[PDB]
């Protein structure tokens, strides 16, 4: 659980049904350090997320 | 005429927060008309009720 992606508050952002929400956070808010161990078990995680 | 006009939007304000662009979570004063409360006026100078 040490490396990861410290997840960037604003500086990421999307839209869809013209609705923006910052994915950087969480739904709680939280900017997150998702360890993943390769690239697209990272990216799994990103489907977790 | 108008004095009826000025007589309607004499207001009290009130906090809020709110949204611009960027899921940037703003905190907000504003002034509450009627309208606000829900009773929106027309450029037809008639009431609608919410």
């Amino acid at each position: 659980n040490t490396n990861g992606l410290e997840f960037k508050p604003g500086d990421f952002t999307i839209v869809f049904n013209n609705q923006t929400y910052d994915l950087s956070k969480n739904s709680d808010g939280t900017n997150f350090k998702l360890t993943g161990k390769t690239e697209e078990e990272l990216l799994q995680n990103l489907a977790n997320h | 005429r108008s004095s009826i006009l000025a007589d309607l939007f004499d207001s009290q304000v009130v906090d809020g927060t709110t949204e611009d662009a960027n899921g940037n979570k703003v905190n907000t004063k504003v002034m509450l008309s009627m309208q606000d409360f829900g009773l929106s006026l027309n450029d037809a100078g008639t009431l609608s009720f919410d």
